[PDB]
């Protein structure tokens, strides 16, 4: 999958931005969502999230779910390079071992698992 | 909420 805001931002202005925020907010982590290509599920309308590392990701989950307003009947899957990634994990450990080059962590989203 | 460069700031719950 590709991103928009990878589509719409030079490599070398994503890195340089990433990296000014990880030094200036060094408690939080930055995170783009998207809806993930062929997914048949509500549209977000923020995409850049600033998030505190000790969030799970979990409660990323309930607060995306807020955004799209979805209703708990509803799925919604994250994929990060591919992997779902575990709801017990912090969002600083989900971004330690995905976080891209450009210092922004990518997290895609889905009504389907796969 | 609030916003820097767009960057959505979430609150950490208790």
């Amino acid at each position: 999958m590709k991103f928009v805001y990878k589509e719409e931002h030079p490599f070398e202005k994503r890195r340089s931005e990433g990296e000014k925020i990880r030094k200036k907010y060094p408690d939080r982590v930055p995170v783009i969502v998207e809806k993930a290509p062929k997914a048949r599920i509500g549209d977000l309308d923020k995409k850049k999230y600033l998030v505190p590392s000790d969030l799970t990701v979990g409660q990323f989950y309930f607060l995306i779910r807020k955004r799209i307003h979805l209703r708990a009947e509803d799925a919604l899957f994250f994929f990060v390079n591919n992997v779902i990634p575990p709801t017990s994990a912090t969002m600083g450990q989900l971004y330690q071992e995905h976080h891209e080059e450009d210092f922004f962590l990518y997290i895609a989203y889905s009504d389907e698992s796969v | 909420g609030s916003e820097v460069d767009g960057w959505l700031i979430i609150d950490l719950p208790d």
